[PDB]
RNA sequence: AGAACCUUACCAAAUCUUGACAUCCUUUGACAACUCUAGAGAUAGAGCCUUCCGGACAAAGUGACAGGUGGUG
RNA sequence: AAGUUGGGCACUCUAAGUUGACUGCCGGUGACAAACCGGAGGAAGGUGGGGAUGACGUCAAAUCAUCAUGCCCCUUAUGAUUUGGGCUACACACGUGCUACAAUGGACAAUACAAAGGGCAGCGAAACCGCGAGGUCAAGCAAAUCCCAUAAAGUUGUUCUCAGUUCGGAUUGUAGUCUGCAACUCGACUACAUGAAGCUGGAAUCGCUAGUAAUCGUAGAUCAGCAUGCUACGGUGAAUACGUUC
């Protein structure tokens, strides 16, 4: 019923999280990245990988992740880093150059604190009070405002229900703002939690 | 004696400031330049089904636009051929060079 | 295929058990599941057991029935 | 030579028309304009503004049309003769405009939208 | 559940005849936008009537116009009774030339554009169809004159 | 969409005719784009992520 | 009268002509061509000659009787065999592979409730 | 947003039981693009025979396991 | 022959950056307001037209058959491979559409004017072969260049002349073309021949306020082949709105 503001302000003030074109092998080039992605997510799990952002070009692959752990991904002796090249040369034919970005706030990634709601939940945390301090420290970490949302069994219900809080502006119809959004899910003994958060730090 | 270069881009921002750096870096290395010429956009649309099932009266029409940029160089040079040949633009943007 | 350019379609694993046992006068019944293979002459007065979908039926060839493919003698559906 | 230059648009018709001291000929695409175009109407209206200005037959027309059909082609032609009237002379703008030829008639045909026959036009709808 | 009343249109007069009646005759005509068959149908039918009549045909039709317009009609109003009202001049124009298309529609002749010049010479004679419509009109507002 | 059944699109086909296209990230038969191999679902999906160059909402 | 059946008189010859069995505009026309005769007139106002050469090249165009015999011992033939176009045609169906379920009046006569 | 085969789940017949498909464990090196016989085909039987980097990738057996467009919106 | 090329970048056009409409300005109203009515200029005047964008919630509304998943069930079978069938059945009822019932028309002859899209082993010109679907060879083109691709309705003439017809083109026979391995179940298209119902549709019921309705064609996704469907494009182009009691 809502447009995934993601989606909606994707080529607006938003950029792609895929820079390249293609003409022939578009297919296999957008499968390719996936393909990596997909990699990248099972392999960097216990990190904080915000996102990826790929680029292509002169026959080489860009790998840019953006995390709120670089020192994991990287490793003390950048052993982790180099591993993870290797493993993505051997992947995809093409050479990889993989870049680490540092989030200084994962606090206010949409994505990080989505993923450690649904850490709590599986860990079966109260499902209202990770909401309320996740949606208090965004805020007074600088955020304009900031929303967030779990549906599904909440309390081990039969009835599945849903519930959200809000603080400041959250103005997903304004085209303007930039507003970050991420959806997690946690695998409760009961099943799938979906757990929704949208962070507005104002404009820019 | 010219010689064709086609940029082809999803973003008009990124086009243009590779035109303007290919042809700021032809006329450093003395060339005469004829452009940007910008040729038209190509657009293609794509409606899907919004809904998983059923709902067929329900639509999203997304779209993939690129843009197309041309240059003449007219007085090539072998520095000029050069110049184009090391200089690198942004993964964003395609770039093919007719001699 | 249809187009005369092409010659008129038949399995080739059919002709050449039709072909067989040519010579012989006591021709026997052929099981077969290509409804598809043409009806060429030599198969004038032989029995195709013609899969219809769940039992062979028996087709008698005749002079008539050259030119139409063997599925339009083995009815497939049922009614009334 | 005293070439009056102008330029006018209708649905997806552009007529670059020029006006030159003449016998109020006019010729589009090198043809006649009563061949061109299909209707006696559609003459007139490319003869109004002249009406209006109160110069019919002080002025040949010299028209490259593309675009649109016959209706549109006549009336970007007449947009474009107000246009050259107006770089002839100044001083027929307030008559131009008292007659409404000046305006660049915005009408377009609108989009069709998803789900519907048509722009407007939608399914049959049937309770039960 | 309306703002309130909206421009009307203008049509430009008849090119041969310079009548902007002529003009909106030939848009009542016109079917699938088919303008130039309305057009020729139109003109071949004032031939029709000129030859037939020895009479102007712009005359000829004002005549037929004035006599299959009406001045009345019956609209109801609320409890609930149809009162007779006055027509307003451009629901005359209107109503006489839907009348007049919509009963020569209706007659016997093979081609349109005899049936609109036999149309229009009776209703100048004051003997057609869409005259004898004019008339009920006209009477039954008269029958419910006492609800004015 | 069933194991098997992607396995056995991804099989080569004896004959040629016998080849049809599946979206290869879920595996939907129907409605799937060759410009991108995948059914109308996931570029929905992917197309939200952003992760699809070039492909934003369109309106005109 | 051309081909043992009557023409109307008032027609145009090559619209009369098409009134033979077997007889379509394109082979009415031909016909008329090859015996040199004017489409305009009218079989009423026709030379005796011009007459007897429509009838001399009609006479081998192989209509009327002879057609409906040999369309008819081509449907008996498909009958006969059992295929399935004979099939459809004993059942009154329609035999070029439409289908039934709706949109079947032309071959199944007018609709039983 | 494309049912002659495929799609295709539903049905008849012919068929397999670590399996069409994923990882791991044992062991081998070519695993085979090509051909021929029975087959409706899957398949099976003869050829053959060429390819492979500590070590690649791929096959023979068994078990953890796989598989389900099966049910509950 | 041809913007065909020499020559030009004036005009059109393409597309980046900018100007542009904001109740800005002037009259009356109005509570010193907010706003409304009119006027000027202006391509556009009062959120200009259209799109995207859909609040808290309702219907335990739809989807375990896109995908994911709690729980249950099968594990030499509810799993799996293959040839054939079925999904296309047919006494029937309903919805949505295409074509018609004709003269504002049918046929034939000549002759104008668009937009938006697609093309790699794909789009395929020219020519020649056939009545045609198409075939032979083969030019140009990874595109503002070549091709799909000549728009049709339209205009101007000849003819028919009010009827189941020169309307309509369903059904059927014969002869073919193409794609595909293969068109019987079960593809499209062409030629010859046949020539069904149908003479404007009961109760009832639907859409639309302008470049709209109606009408005419054009292109794309899926796709080896297959569109009356869907999604887009433009050509011609109406009638009407008194008004808010129902
Ligand atoms: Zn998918």
């Amino acid at each position: 019923q809502k447009i995934n503001p993601i989606g909606l302000r994707v080529g607006i003030i938003r950029d792609w999280e895929a820079k390249w074109y293609a003409e022939k092998d578009f297919a296999s080039l957008l499968h390719e990245d996936l393909k990596i992605r997909k990699f990248i997510d099972n392999e960097l799990k216990e990190a904080s990988v915000s996102h990826v952002e790929i680029e292509r070009a002169a026959n080489r692959i860009n790998i840019a992740i953006h995390t709120g752990k670089p020192g994991m991904v990287i490793g003390k002796g950048g052993s982790e880093i180099e591993k993870l090249r290797n493993k993505l040369n051997a992947l995809t034919d093409k050479k990889v150059h993989i870049n680490v970005i540092e989030i200084k706030k994962v606090d206010l990634d949409a994505r990080l604190v989505a993923e450690n709601i649904a850490r709590q939940l599986e860990n079966r945390a109260s499902f209202r009070r990770v909401q309320k301090q996740a949606i208090t420290r965004a805020m007074k970490l600088g955020a304009k405002g900031i929303k967030t949302q779990v549906s599904g069994r909440l309390g081990g219900a039969d009835i599945a229900r849903a519930e959200q809080y809000s603080e400041g502006t959250v103005p997903l119809h304004t085209l303007r703002a930039d507003i970050d959004y991420a959806h997690a899910e946690a695998d409760t003994t009961y099943g799938k939690l979906g757990v929704k958060v949208w962070i507005y730090r104002g404009e820019v | 004696q010219k010689i064709r270069i086609r940029l082809k881009a999803y973003d008009h921002r990124v086009i243009d400031q590779s035109a303007e750096k290919i042809v700021e870096t032809a006329k450093r290395s003395g060339a005469d330049v004829s452009g940007p010429i910008p040729l038209p956009t190509e657009k293609s649309v794509y409606t899907i089904i919004r809904a998983v099932h059923k709902y067929k009266d329900s639509r999203e029409q997304f779209e993939q636009r690129t843009h197309k940029r041309l240059i003449d160089i007219v007085n090539p040079t072998p520095k000029t051929v050069d110049a184009l040949m090391g200089l690198n633009l942004p993964s964003g943007v395609d770039i093919e060079i007719k001699l | 295929a249809r187009s005369i350019k092409k010659g008129p379609f038949v399995d080739e694993h059919l002709m050449k058990k039709v072909e067989a046992q040519e010579g012989s006068e006591k021709k026997q019944v052929i099981k077969t599941w290509s409804r598809r293979s043409t009806i060429f002459p030599n198969f004038i007065g032989h029995t195709f057991a013609v899969y219809d979908g769940r039992k062979h039926v028996p087709v008698y060839v005749t002079e008539d029935m050259v030119g139409h493919k063997l599925g339009e003698f083995a009815p497939t559906r049922t009614f009334k | 030579q005293v070439e009056y230059r102008g330029t006018g648009r209708r649905k997806n018709s552009v007529a670059r028309v020029r006006l030159v001291p003449g016998e109020g000929n006019i010729t589009v695409n090198n043809r006649d304009v009563r061949e061109y175009l299909p209707f006696e109407s559609l003459i007139l209206d490319l003869n109004q503004p002249f009406d209006v200005t109160e110069t019919k037959g002080n002025y040949d027309v010299l028209v490259n049309v593309h675009g649109g059909g016959f209706t549109g082609q006549a009336q970007a032609i007449r947009h474009g003769i107000a246009r050259a009237l107006l770089e002839a002379d100044p001083e027929y703008r307030g008559s131009l405009k008292r007659a409404g030829l000046l305006t660049r008639d915005p009408r377009m045909k609108e989009r069709k939208k998803p789900g519907l026959k048509a722009a407007r036009r939608s399914p049959q709808f049937s309770k039960r | 559940p309306r703002k309130g009343s909206v421009p009307k249109r203008d049509v430009l007069p008849d090119p041969i005849h310079n009548s902007k009646l002529v003009t909106k005759l030939i848009n009542k005509i016109m079917l699938d936008g088919k303008r130039g068959t309305a057009q020729r149908i139109l003109y071949s039918a004032f031939d029709l009537v000129e030859q037939r009549s020895g009479r102007d045909a712009l005359e000829v039709f004002e005549e037929a116009i004035n006599n299959i317009m009406p001045v009345l009609e019956v609209k109801a109003r609320r409890s609930n009774y149809q009162v007779p009202v006055e027509v307003r001049p451009e629901r005359r124009t209107t109503l006489g030339l839907r009348w007049l298309v919509n009963y020569a529609r209706l007659r016997g002749e093979k081609t349109m554009e005899d049936r609109l010049a036999n149309e229009i010479l009776d209703a100048a004679n004051n003997t057609g169809g869409a005259v004898k419509k004019r008339e009920d009109t006209h009477k039954m507002a008269e029958a419910n004159k006492a609800f004015a | 969409a069933k194991t098997s059944m992607v396995a056995k699109q991804q099989k080569k086909q004896k004959y040629a005719v016998r080849e049809y296209t599946r979206c290869e990230r879920c595996g939907r038969p129907h409605s799937v784009y060759r410009k991108f191999k995948l059914c109308r679902i996931c570029f929905r999906e992917l197309a939200y992520k952003g992760q699809i160059p070039g492909v934003r909402k369109a309106s005109w | 009268r051309i081909a043992g059946v009557d023409i109307p008189r008032e027609k145009r010859v090559v619209i009369s002509l098409t009134y033979i069995y077997g007889i379509g505009t394109s082979t009415a026309q031909k016909i008329l061509e090859e015996a040199n005769v004017s489409a305009d007139t009218r079989v009423k106002d026709l030379t005796d000659d011009e007459l007897g050469r429509i009838r001399e090249v009609v006479d081998g165009y192989k209509v009327e009787g002879d057609l409906r015999r040999e369309t008819n011992l081509n449907i008996k033939r498909l009958m006969e065999i059992s295929s399935y176009r004979g099939i459809r045609h004993r059942r009154g169906l329609p035999v070029r592979g439409q289908k039934t379920k709706n949109n079947a009046r032309t071959r199944k006569g007018p609709v039983k409730t």
